[PDB]
């Protein structure tokens, strides 16, 4: 239907600049503003400012004047958000988001990106299976998983069987390690009958690293 | 700027209890408030505009009311897929602000969980590290006592959990407890478990292995 796709963040040094478009897809570009929204645990949900394509007229909240200026490209039907000299307290997911028409609320929100202000280096994750056994298998159900271990920075997205298995699949909220990496599982569990016909293999993306690993996940005898 | 008040900042309650969240607003917006529901992790969803119209969509158990300066939503007859956090929004004048938000828990039944265990893999051992994990799935409450056993010794300072959100259709979580030792560590010790306590648990669980078997 109407669609906003956002791209473009990840980790950015204090002082640093970075740009996110928002693509518009389901409808004429030019008879709507796009409007850009953030949100972080603490201040909540916060609206940046709008810009109407048709013109390219920019309206502002004033408190976000000096960081963030917002721009369009008609022939790309896409509207930008270009941050600078950020500081570490403007880490949050940003989003892109259009009213339902003149004058109403937000009905359509892009999906979302978390920008991430930190001075620390980019870290890929390892993939582990956890694999089923006898000590995760009980009742006529097996449980089975991976472990994602030492990224840097948030987040990593975990699929299975590139997105056709989503039913009774866990992913946890990540941990920080002392290490001040991240580390997280993803669980589904599924038939004991079926281990030996059905394959399952996580699919796990970091974009700030550019890492992409799937990983079959196979049982163990024991 | 307007300064938009919301109460509760977090409640919980029962399928088909009533639940009222207010939002007041520092001066007259003049029905000009919006409603968003948003799971973690996921987008905001317009549930109400213009105060008191629902969104597409959305079920006729959810109201707005209110006037002036003050606003109400309520859920009449609570249901498991309301657990989100709820937001108001004044649409009438620059800039647009937001309500800092209420999180909504769902309190039900009782559910044991299901406890499984997970050795470190041959592939993670390679590295020189070891992970051992304890999964307690699809339980209620949360509260549960997750305590590690190494060669019946009383671990410490080398786990970490994390819990799920609570879950859209059965209000049940689930938790993980993850062991981390140096390979050198983990080799000088044998058996290796996870011992649960919970109140669907008529007695403790433990769920075991041996390093190497």
């Amino acid at each position: 239907e109407v669609q906003l796709v956002e791209s473009g963040g990840g980790l950015v040094k204090p002082g640093g600049s970075l740009r996110l478009s928002c693509a518009a897809s389901g409808y004429t570009f030019t008879d709507n503003y796009i409007h850009w929204v953030r949100q972080a645990p603490g201040k909540g949900l916060e609206w940046i400012g709008y810009i109407n394509p048709s013109s390219a007229y920019a309206h502002y909240n004033e408190k976000f004047k000096t960081r963030f200026t917002i721009s369009v490209d008609k022939a790309k039907n896409s509207a930008y958000l270009q941050m600078n000299s950020l500081r570490a307290e403007d880490t949050a997911v940003y989003y892109c988001t259009r009213r339902y028409y003149s004058a109403m609320p937000f009905a359509y929100w892009g999906q979302g990106t978390l920008v991430t202000v930190s001075s620390a280096s980019t870290k890929g994750p390892s993939v582990f299976p956890l694999a089923p056994s006898s000590k995760s298998t009980s009742g006529g159900t097996a449980a089975l998983g991976c472990l994602v271990k030492d990224y840097f920075p948030e987040p990593v997205t975990v699929s299975w069987n590139s997105g056709a298995l989503t039913s009774g699949v866990h992913t946890f909220p990540a941990v920080l390690q002392s290490s001040g990496l991240y580390s997280l599982s993803s669980v589904v569990t599924v038939p004991s009958s079926s281990l030996g016909t059905q394959t399952y293999i996580c699919n796990v993306n970091h974009k700030p690293s550019n890492t992409k690993v799937d990983k079959k996940v196979e049982p163990k005898s024991c | 700027d307007i300064q938009m008040t919301q109460s509760p900042s977090s409640l919980s309650a029962s399928v088909g209890d009533r639940v009222t969240i207010t939002c007041r607003a520092s001066e007259d917006i003049y029905s000009g408030l919006a409603w968003y529901q948003q799971k973690p992790g996921k987008v905001p969803k317009l549930l109400i505009y213009d105060s008191s119209t629902l969104h597409t969509g959305v079920p006729s158990r959810f109201s707005g009311t209110g006037s002036g300066t003050d606003y109400t939503l309520t859920i009449s007859s609570l249901q498991p897929e309301d657990v989100a956090t709820y937001f108001c929004q004044q649409n009438y004048d620059f800039p647009l602000t937001f309500g800092q938000g209420t999180k909504l828990e769902i309190k039900r039944t009782v559910a044991a969980p299901s406890v499984f265990i997970f050795p470190p893999s041959d592939e993670q051992l390679k590295s020189g590290t070891a992970s051992v994990v304890c999964l307690l799935n699809n339980f209620y409450p949360r509260e549960a006592k997750v305590q590690w056993k190494v060669d019946n010794a009383l671990q410490s300072g080398n786990s970490q959990e994390s819990v799920t959100e609570q879950d859209s259709k059965d209000s049940t979580y689930s938790l993980s407890s993850t062991l981390t030792l140096s390979k050198a560590d983990y080799e000088k010790h044998k058996v290796y478990a996870c011992e649960v306590t919970h109140q669907g648990l008529s007695s403790p669980v433990t769920k075991s292995f041996n390093r190497g078997e």
